């Protein structure tokens, strides 16, 4: 009989088809979960180096300020070194 | 000699701006953990139409 | 008739996985969709870091070569004062 | 007293390149988008296979 | 005139530290690379089922 | 024959899906493979921007310390020639 034959065959391979879709879909999905955290880990990483560069520019912008006062400091005592070197 | 001609430019600081991008990422991460979900009971759905047929 | 019964069960869990099985790929493909847009982000996020880190290193490079010109200035003007307290 | 010694030491600046990896991430996230369009024509396919028998 | 007030503060420096970030990135990519590898095999399971009936 | 026919039906249906799930699978493995290379990518640039962020702070801590290395040498310079004024 070609029908029960023909039915034994689809069935076989009915059930190894969808065995290894099961097991394709799960690894997929596994590889879905590491993609996940992955993106947390970047996401982690992405507000720390904000966090350091944005501390470093700050400090880049205040030790500009404090130079630019220690400098004035230095040419005004200068200055007055020079005018009494003057009166000498 | 003369006092010194001393010199330190405006400095102008580029603040690095990662916040939109850091928001995407978490909501990304989010989404494809939800998906882990959904994606575990349709495997199980499908693990379920293996036929057990008599001849 | 187990021909006919058989036909009807496989025809019921050919349906059943194919309508999971299309949901699957709905899911996986909106994840895949997630994961491209991540992977710009990510890109778009490199460009702004390197941006920023590179400006501040040009800025420690040109800070470092004023205060190397400041402090010449300095020892210059300094050493002015010393020989003419020497003169006197 | 005397003139002081005053030394700001040679500043070797690293550059930091990353223009290989952001082409690279632009051109994953290109290969997923067109991905993301072929498996939905692929999908369309597989729900077209549904049977409709009669006994 | 006088001796000019001069003040440096001390500097405070944060590191910035990637290493677990770092290593957790790698071992994702090569979880991934694996799961290539292993799907190939399904897939190729997969193609094997179809069937070459005659009526 | 319905028999006959509804085997015929499913068997091609079948076949197709089949047919289309191998290729919608290759392709979420490509797109697998594609964040694979993505997050190798993502782990070396991080590794870079961690160098260079902290030289650049390494950099800066430096530099604040010759900074204050200079300025007490000026000072101390500076305090002597206002010692000699004084005398003169």
């Amino acid at each position: 009989d070609v029908l029960q034959e023909n039915q034994k065959i689809l069935a076989a391979s009915f059930n190894k088809a969808m065995t290894n879709i099961v097991d394709a879909f799960t690894g997929v999905n596994d590889a879905i979960t590491q993609t996940s955290q992955a993106l947390q880990t970047v996401a982690t990483a992405l507000n720390k180096i904000q966090d350091v560069v944005n501390q470093q520019g700050n400090s880049l912008n205040h030790l500009t300020s404090q130079l630019r006062q220690n400098f004035q400091a230095i040419s005004s005592s200068i200055q007055a070194i020079y005018d009494r070197l003057d009166t000498i | 000699g003369g006092v010194p001609d001393l010199v330190v430019e405006q400095y102008n600081q580029t603040i690095l701006n990662l916040t939109s991008e850091i928001s995407t990422l978490e909501n990304k991460s989010a989404e494809l953990n939800y998906t882990v979900q959904k994606l575990q009971t349709l495997i199980d759905n499908i693990n379920s139409t293996l036929v057990d047929l008599k001849w």
